[PDB]
């Protein structure tokens, strides 16, 4: 998979 | 006892959308320790920045930055599935140990923040007054960020579904759906809650078939 | 003016896990109107019960039930994708109009609640005292419900992924993953936060391949 | 699709 | 009920020193009725102005003036002895009836204030924000007024005692005492808490004999 | 800083009527120092007990007693005239130094209270919950004590005036006045606010001549 | 007695 | 003067 340029901490589903 | 060591202000981390999410509330007696499980903001995200904040404002940039670190080696998974446990532990001397543990990879990282870091007594009073004076502006920022987060998840989920449907999705359907995704992504770059919500609604209005298909 | 018509208590709806989610806060001047977009709790859910609550407690059952209605005809979609807009509108006379609109189907339903419904002055004071006396118990209920909700979404998402992987998922992998799903679902039927979290973590520890595959 | 026996209002993704 | 008629702000009267003294607190459900016994500020005072205020600030001038009236025919007596009962009664329609009754003379006077008087919703929010922003300044004003009131009672009481002692008070004693009374009265015309307190203390330091005599 | 040394509860002294009067408020950052001038409760009183309390309740007996001391050698004077300065000073280590200074005599006394004195964390939480649960009962106690204090000052002042008037006060007048003083003093031994107020009012209704005379 | 030029509401003793 | 049997801290006039 291509890894996104994203560092944000998100919420756990 | 006549005195207690207590936090003067909220402690937490920056979360998706540039918001402060509190881990230890204001006026908590120390020592104290609190964990909350968080996750990735995007499918296949391999790393999270843990950015430790002190203060009472909703916008991350408006609070006091105590330090930050990365946790990498997060294994590919759908957005929001990896279990990233963030723990704030203030010991008896007032030193803060923040760690983040990826339950899926095993990897852990921490930073140690001296008891003397962060805002001084005057700045703490200013912070408290600021949060009071901007309680409305902060509420509006908070609701805009939750709407901007909801749209971004809807944008990303619908893009995946489109690609998964491939040829099963009629041309017309795809056209309307794509149109609306572009419209949403533009609204998300902006500052207008209602515009984001209207583009979301425009998407719910033309996505019927995609959903159906996605559910098959 | 010397007086204002204000709400004496929080107004909202029951949400997933048996929790009260506030739409209009306590001490809001009327008239007032507030909308929030909600969604389905499970993939392909065709209807939502909108259950209108009055009070300050986190557990839905601990608040005053004002009435309820269904919105059906929700079209098949993944959990959390349909846009169900719930609006509380209190007019100048204190009558509450609650409506729910499915932006994806167009369907709408409402209920009208008289200004005299809900708790009387004494019961309102009792409610306020109760919320004060149980602020800790309610906090613990609230955190248990968010953990029980997170596990239920993780349970349901992982079941879907398993089925989608089919033969691509090695026997051993599947075995460990299935074992852990059963363990989680049992923990979810229980009352223990830490047990739910440990079963979630047990699942993150054996799901590595499933994720990988799911991401391909 | 089989529709679930679920009535809970959930959160919008 | 879904709504309550509640006061949006404090209601009371101006008291000695230019301070607002609350009779009905902010967020009181109406109808409501509250009485408090007050008195004269000076020996032989024959009348009181009852000045009805709305708001959250300590300085009378910073609140909203609702109206005022006099109660006269108060019979000669020492300061603080006549029983002047002030009653705020808000009826079910939100009309405020303020009355003042001199239990010693029997005389009564009232004013009626329409429910629509006082601050409008915006001004009410501004008032609440103002009280928040000036909570320190108001605290300092409040403590200065209590010190200015204490000095004025000490000034007036000591003048009476001097006159009552007449020739029984040695020349030297009288000289020191008079000096200090003049110094206090000047401090009372000023804005400095500490200066008032120092002049009070200067007076306690030379009044020993006067007290003694006054007690005989 | 990440933590502050703050008081967990109110600190003050017992005052006339068995009430707690706060000198240092709850949640004050230490070090801190606060002075308030108090006085004697009765004419010619030669000593005051300074009784240091910790807590949030209005009744002195309901708070935590930290210690007590006397200041004597107060010189004869009318009630409320001597200047007795009480100072609470909490130093950087959380040790509390309470002193009382009689500005009229020069005499001073102090007690030192260790930082570890008073309520422990659990008892502090219980105290906070107790004050919350009894906020009404405490308000009623507080208003009864202010009415009982007002009656006691009116009782004592009127007795002095009677004696000072001697033969100048007609027999009938004296009879009615004495009757009412006895009735008040009995009401003051009781628990009934309204009964105390009615006896006060009975006294205002027959004291007209005494006042007149007292003012001559 | 001379009546003072004072209108302030004071506290009851 | 006779001194009263009173220890209460009162308010300063």
């Amino acid at each position: 998979p291509p890894r996104p340029p994203q560092w944000a901490v998100g919420h756990f589903m | 006892v006549l005195l207690l060591d207590v936090t003067p202000l909220s402690l937490g981390i920056e979360t998706m959308g540039g918001v402060m999410t509190t881990l230890i509330a204001k006026n908590t007696t120390i020592p104290t320790k609190h964990s909350q499980v968080f996750s990735t903001a995007e499918d296949n995200q391999s790393a999270v920045t843990i950015h430790v904040l002190q203060g009472e404002r909703k916008r991350a940039a408006d609070n006091k930055s105590l330090g930050q670190f990365n946790l990498d080696g997060i294994n590919p998974a759908p957005r929001g599935m990896p279990q990233i446990e963030v723990t704030f532990d203030i010991d008896a001397d007032g030193i803060l140990h923040v760690s983040a543990k990826d339950k899926n990879s095993g990897k852990e990282q921490k930073i140690t923040i001296k008891a003397s870091s962060g805002l001084n007594e005057d700045e703490i009073q200013k912070m408290v007054r600021d949060a009071e004076a901007n309680a409305e502006a902060d509420r509006k920022f908070e609701e805009l960020v939750q709407t901007r987060n909801q749209g971004d998840h809807l944008l990303h989920s619908t893009r995946k579904q489109v690609e998964e449907a491939g040829d099963k999705l009629p041309a017309d359907d795809k056209t309307a759906i794509e149109s609306a995704l572009t419209a949403l992504e533009t609204a998300l770059k902006g500052e207008d809650k209602a515009a984001i919500e209207a583009k979301m609604q425009e998407l719910a209005q033309v996505s019927q078939k995609l959903m159906e298909i996605a559910q098959q």
